[PDB]
């Protein structure tokens, strides 16, 4: 599904840069009064480097 | 857009009942706005915000109002207890509706 | 006119004018298939042919 992905880490994973995507990760990810704890998990992932 | 010479009689009218009148321009880019406080600002402070934003007055051309609630209520920046009033000049009703 | 996979967002709505949405949005993963299989040679596979 995508719950699981956001833990594993021997594969990584990435998006096309400013897409709208992109963006609504980013928009998930740093919001700390967000519900959820995958989407704060994924951009950890994306925003390397 | 607006010229805030034009609220100039808030001033005097508000600092003596003593309120805690804020101002703050809305952009056109909302995203890089609402992103940059969760860039910045610490959890401690930012839960000192969201205490605000349980009362406000939008003072804004409607077509950006619209995408400013969306983004507002969407980023779950708000709850059932706020009071937002909106005022305007010109507001048909096919914007009512939206 | 522009017209293709083009997704509604009110920041892009704020400066130009979409109709009617004709079809839903969703986010998705594409992963590579594994391997994991059986054949006659099983008997076998300890050594090499």
């Amino acid at each position: 599904s995508l719950q699981d992905l956001s833990k594993q880490t021997e594969i990584p994973y990435g998006t096309v840069l400013d897409s709208a995507v992109y963006e609504h990760v980013r928009m998930k990810g740093l919001n700390p009064f967000e519900r959820d704890s995958m989407y704060s998990q994924m951009w950890r992932m994306i925003n390397r480097s | 857009e607006y010229d805030i010479r034009g609220i100039q009689e808030f001033l005097d009218k508000v600092s003596q009942q003593g309120m805690d009148v804020a101002l703050q321009k809305v952009e056109n880019n909302i995203n890089k706005m609402i992103t940059t406080l969760f860039d910045t600002m610490r959890i401690e402070e930012l839960n000192r915000y969201r205490d605000t934003l349980r009362r406000a007055i939008l003072v804004m051309n409607p077509a950006t109002a619209k995408s400013f609630i969306t983004e507002v209520v969407e980023t779950n920046l708000v709850a059932f207890d706020c009071h937002w009033i909106i005022i305007n000049e010109e507001i048909n009703d096919v914007d009512v509706q939206e | 006119i522009g017209i293709s996979a083009l997704t509604i967002t009110p920041d892009r709505e704020n400066v130009v004018d979409f109709t009617t949405r004709y079809m839903d949005y969703s986010v998705g993963v594409l992963l590579r298939r594994a391997e994991k299989t059986v054949d006659m040679f099983a008997c076998l596979a300890p050594f090499d042919l």
